[PDB]
RNA sequence: AUCCGUAACUUCGGGAUAAGGAUUGGCUCUAAGGGCUGGCAGCCGACUUAGAACUGGUGCGGACCAGGGGAAUCCGACUGU
RNA sequence: CACGGGUGACGGGGAAUCAGGGUUCGAUUCCGGAGAGGGAGCCUGAGAAACGGCUACCACAUCCAAGGAAGGCAGCAGGCGCGCAAAUUACCCACUCCCGACCCGGGGAGGUAGUGACGAAAAAUAACAAUACAGGACUCUUUCGAGGCCCUGUAAUUGGAAUGAGUCCACUUUAAAUCCUUUAACGAGGAUCCAUUGGAGGGCAAGUCUGGUGCCAGCAGCCGCGGUAAUUCCAGCUCCAAUAGCGUAUAUUAAAGUUGCUGCAGUUAAAAAGCUCGUAGUUGGAUCUUGGGAGCGGCCGUCCCCUGCUCGGCGCCGGCCCGAAGCGUUUACUUUGAAAAAAUUAGAGUGUUCAAAGCAGGCCGCCUGGAUACCGCAGCUAGGAAUAAUGGAAUAGGACCGCGGUUCUAUUUUGUUGGUUUUCGGAACUGAGGCCAUGAUUAAGAGGGACGGCCGGGGGCAUUCGUAUUGCGCCGCUAGAGGUGAAAUUCUUGGACCGGCGCAAGACGGACCAGAGCGAAAGCAUUUGCCAAGAAUGUUUUCAUUAAUCAAGAACGAAAGUCGGAGGUUCGAAGACGAUCAGAUACCGUCGUAGUUCCGACCAUAAACGAUGCCGACUGGCGAUGCGGCGGCGUUAUUCCCAUGACCCGCCGGGCAGCUUCCGGGAAACCAAAGUCUUUGGGUUCCGGGGGGAGUAUGGUUGCAAAGCUGAAACUUAAAGGAAUUGA
RNA sequence: AAGACGGUCGAACUUGACUAUCUAGAGGAAGUAAAAGUCGUAACAAGGUUUCCGUAGGUGAACCUGCGGAAGGAUCAUUA
RNA sequence: UUAAUG
């Protein structure tokens, strides 16, 4: 069961048992860690950079090549942002939806959605906020919401 | 029980404790409106002068004329239509009487083809109407 | 969502018995089970079963007999005491002669005769009979 | 004037200084509320507020200034003419 | 769940009902607290805010010469009142102790008697023999009948044999008595020395007996009985239940699986908030220690070992063994031990003649007992680490084995007196190293997010189209047109209705339209454009438990209704008229206001329904449909082929569904959930306890109002209701 | 020793406020229980206008009507 | 079309 909507949906990734890398891979780690290195100073999500990665390069899993994931790499070099990306674009589709009610009030069902997404965001603060990524002095305030994309 | 957890025991105390206001006998047991609105005032007997006597009508199918008394009562002063037992112990009864008034057994409810009646008359003027339905005492005068 | 993997493995069990399946597939793999399964397989009402180990929670797969009656469990885990052992075994088992309440214990999972002899309670995991 | 406290009703804004109480004099003190110069030091200027003691034949907003109040009914909303 | 309120609440050990769980009571002899009519204050004294101590005020009350004095029985007896409700104005310090100057005195504490059917234990009201009879195991007899080695009972038939209950001398008992036990003498055949309390239709054991009454009296806790043949009233006889006890009234327990932790239900009997978010509360995926060895018995069972770092002797040749002390994440959980007042409960022993009881007692001075178990919850202690929490090291301010400096310093030491600086050790700060296998479990058919192609009467704004309507203008011909079961109210030579062409504004979005889709629900259907969102699928993406249900709170919420503006074509509450009817203030027809339409604010109510809360796991198939993804003979379009649309056959995820049967359930109708329930426990909210009164009164709160939320009692009733069968 | 000023504890009296229980009351408006009462027939069969829910108006009265739902309806169904 | 009551 999905958490704000009624779906039942049974659509993820299901990974190999074998941990081991292949043998057409002639990609070394460090190589690897570059390449993250290049997309994360281009500017790209994590999630983005596994997709380029197991898309152009062959690398399906940073994890089993290298010894770290994605976002730990980033955080090991200096190049993570200042909060998840999961928050953060939740953050801007508050920021878009508010929007989309200040142009037009009367939308009862996109603030329906808003209170939503609001409510994830706030289940998502406090989780990074137990977890200790983010500051206990962060609050999400709507009017200084928006300056953050 | 419906929530089984492992801490859930103020939830069932409470929630048991809110649902036991439902039962009728409870509710009757634990508030003082029933034991106000009970002229005994929680007892088993209570004297009380005679007034009158009330010929009352009976209910549906059985058609009679049952015999009651206007008692009135001394520990409240309420007016009780106690009723009379046994077969020609009316007369027995004088006006302005002290007798013995005791319930019929369905705890204050009124039984059979009596309407609006709930207790009945034990003693009069402390001789017992069972024997001066039997024929040991007599009246004293 | 899933709270009790223990009870929800054995009411999938316990409805294979129902309907009659040689083997059936529960879906995780903990370590209560296992040697839930173990306890029964010493008693004897259930054959001899397999885990299927992937990185994940794994698979058991069950061959089953017929002797399995009704394999329960008791949620949450309630303490058991020597004392208060004999009136779970009379309000949970059909007869002083066979039936088994499993319970772990601190020298480990073992049922109530086993208890008995090692003079150890704990909490409740469920029955079998 | 200061300290309490303030009801029914209501258009929740009011009623309301509602209603009902205590104190108020003089004298002698204490505490708090600040500037200029070189968490400290020096030099100065202001009226208030709070508390205590003593005392006068219980007298003290001692003259003056200065709301009687409460519960209801009818009419007009009101301010105004 | 503070604070406030109520208690017909002193608290506890404990009492009753009890399967296991609980529920109710505890003023009451033991422990602790409070008090002496209501408060307040004090002397004395170690100890009092004491009241059989004082000092004031209030209530009550005594004497008086009118100035004044004196009181505190919720102590023992007793009196009044109050009551449904409760004892003698007795004897004694002899038992138990208490106090005093104490072996001597005092004790209404206490002991013993008087009342006592609160209650508990034991327990008389007869038994035997002989006659007549009525029968049963034998013998005999076809049955009828008969003999008694064996019987069993009945009958105001007879007979002695035995005893109390009472009477009563005498001991004994006791401070003196009373009662019990003992004991002479009396004392029993209708052993009149007479056992009652309720009932006899069913529940519930026990007369279709007799007489009277005739829905009257009355019986009846429930159903019911009595209306002139009463198995139910009133009397007699008989029988039944208990037996010195029984009935009645009230509180309470089991019954009640009708309060449900064990262990109730919520589609139709009473029931799931209209739906969603959501904090407390509750529940939370998997994963970190396996095994090996020695000894015994017949591959199995069982016992032992697999922690680390000051003081002394089986002692031995700086090292080894053993014992003692101290520190080694924290708990929840389990076991033992201590500390847990007695009285009570279970229970050892013991012939109070038995028993309830008591702690006694038994042997020819002695022998002995007066145990033990339990004592919830919390606190202490020592074993265990399976289960549930709890952390380590992730800007490496991390452990480990060592080093170099700065400051301070217990002091051993220079034969004994003094300073300074070092060797050597302890505390703090600080620099360069060596090493960890150096350190981050997996990525849940959990969840959140990114991305790809979709998909959809989902939502909002703007635009556009379609007809029909009603009204107007013009033209043509007309006496009818509307409307009804039938007529009329209505229009109509002032041209109604109809046909044609235009104009008008407001609606509505047919047929396509389906047991099809989307949306949390309410709900959503002309075209196009813009904006934000969403399910499912695809994924060898990312985060790594971030999750589920949710008091308080919050968003949306049909239609109707309310407040403002706009517009009002049709329909149409109210209202009017014509029909029908005995009557219509209704159904029918003609008009017709509010409303129905748009925007901005309220209202928060529906048969808001699937009368079925949400998430998770499992147990049968069949043909489909919708979306997305994948595979495979072949037709049809682009046309000139690859590759994409439309078809055909399959596979998978869930989305609304349907059909089928002994899964299984339920009272059945029926349900693949309403199943996995007496073989009862996956997690979490709301809600019901017979029917009315009543969703009513009152209190609070919201709203402009209508009304919305919360929400009783008094009183009344023995039924109300659900499913299914057969008649009508 | 008596007595006096002051302080403290503070009984008690009066006034005012709050809160709890009981109760009088013209008149109004409900429920329950009889009945050999009056008027109509709302509902149960398509109860003769199918029934019921929500929301408003009106009428002696059950009730009637408007708008939106539901079948607990007399339809599980109506054809290219 | 009308058709209410016991
Ligand atoms: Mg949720
Ligand atoms: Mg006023
Ligand atoms: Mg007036
Ligand atoms: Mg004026
Ligand atoms: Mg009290
Ligand atoms: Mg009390
Ligand atoms: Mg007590
Ligand atoms: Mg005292
Ligand atoms: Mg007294
Ligand atoms: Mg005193
Ligand atoms: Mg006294
Ligand atoms: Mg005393
Ligand atoms: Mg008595
Ligand atoms: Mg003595
Ligand atoms: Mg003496
Ligand atoms: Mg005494
Ligand atoms: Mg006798
Ligand atoms: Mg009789
Ligand atoms: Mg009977
Ligand atoms: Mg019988
Ligand atoms: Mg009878
Ligand atoms: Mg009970
Ligand atoms: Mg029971
Ligand atoms: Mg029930
Ligand atoms: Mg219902
Ligand atoms: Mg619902
Ligand atoms: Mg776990
Ligand atoms: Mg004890
Ligand atoms: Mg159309
Ligand atoms: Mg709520
Ligand atoms: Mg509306
Ligand atoms: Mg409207
Ligand atoms: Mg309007
Ligand atoms: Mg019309
Ligand atoms: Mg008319
Ligand atoms: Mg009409
Ligand atoms: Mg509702
Ligand atoms: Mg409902
Ligand atoms: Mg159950
Ligand atoms: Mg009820
Ligand atoms: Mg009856
Ligand atoms: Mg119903
Ligand atoms: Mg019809
Ligand atoms: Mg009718
Ligand atoms: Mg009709
Ligand atoms: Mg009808
Ligand atoms: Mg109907
Ligand atoms: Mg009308």
């Amino acid at each position: 069961g999905r958490m704000h909507a009624p779906g039942k949906g049974l659509s993820q990734s299901a990974l190999p048992y074998r941990r081991s890398v292949p043998t057409w891979l002639k990609l070394t780690s460090d190589d690897v860690k570059e390449q993250i290195y290049k997309l994360a100073k281009k500017g790209l999500t994590p999630s983005q950079i596994g997709v380029i990665l197991r898309d152009s390069h062959g690398v399906a899993q940073v994890r089993f090549v290298t010894g770290n994931k994605i976002l730990r790499i980033l955080k090991s070099k200096g190049l993570a942002p200042d909060l998840p990306e999961d928050l953060y674009h939740l953050i801007k589709k508050a920021v878009a939806v508010r929007k989309h009610l200040e142009r037009n009030r009367k939308d009862k069902d996109a603030k329906f959605r808003l209170i939503l997404i609001e409510s994830r965001i706030h289940r998502l603060a406090r989780y990074y906020k137990t977890k200790r990524v983010l500051p206990p002095n962060w609050k999400y305030e709507s009017s200084t919401a928006s300056a953050l994309v | 029980g419906k929530c089984r957890g492992l801490r859930t025991a103020r939830k069932l105390r409470s929630h048991r404790r809110d649902q036991k206001w439902h039962d009728k006998q409870y509710k009757k047991a634990h508030l003082g409106t029933a034991l106000k609105a009970n002229p005994f005032g929680g007892a088993s007997h209570a004297k009380g002068i005679v007034l009158e006597k009330v010929g009352v009508e009976a209910k549906q199918p059985n058609s009679a004329i049952r015999k009651c008394v206007r008692v009135q009562l001394i520990k409240n002063g309420k007016k009780i239509t106690a009723f009379v037992p046994n077969d020609g112990c009316l007369n027995f009864i004088e006006e302005n009487d002290e007798v013995l008034v005791a319930g019929f057994g369905r705890k204050g409810h009124a039984v059979g083809d009596i309407p609006g009646v709930r207790f009945k008359v034990v003693k009069v003027a402390n001789v017992s109407l069972l024997a001066l339905y039997k024929g040991k005492k007599e009246r004293p005068r | 969502v899933r709270m009790n993997v223990l009870a929800d493995a054995l009411k999938s069990i316990n409805n294979a018995e129902k309907r009659g399946k040689r083997q059936v597939l529960i879906r995780p793999c903990s370590k209560v089970i296992v040697r839930f399964l173990t306890v029964m397989m010493k008693h004897g009402y259930i054959g001899e079963f397999e885990i299927i180990d992937d990185h994940r929670a794994g698979k058991i797969v069950v061959n089953l007999t017929g002797r399995l009656n009704k394999c329960g469990v008791i949620s949450p885990r309630f303490d058991v005491q020597l004392k208060d052992l004999e009136k779970w075994q009379n309000n949970l088992l059909p007869s002083r002669q066979f039936g088994f309440i499993v319970l772990t214990t601190s020298a480990g999972i073992m049922d109530h005769e086993e208890a008995r002899r090692k003079h150890t309670g704990g909490k409740i995991l469920g029955f079998f009979f």
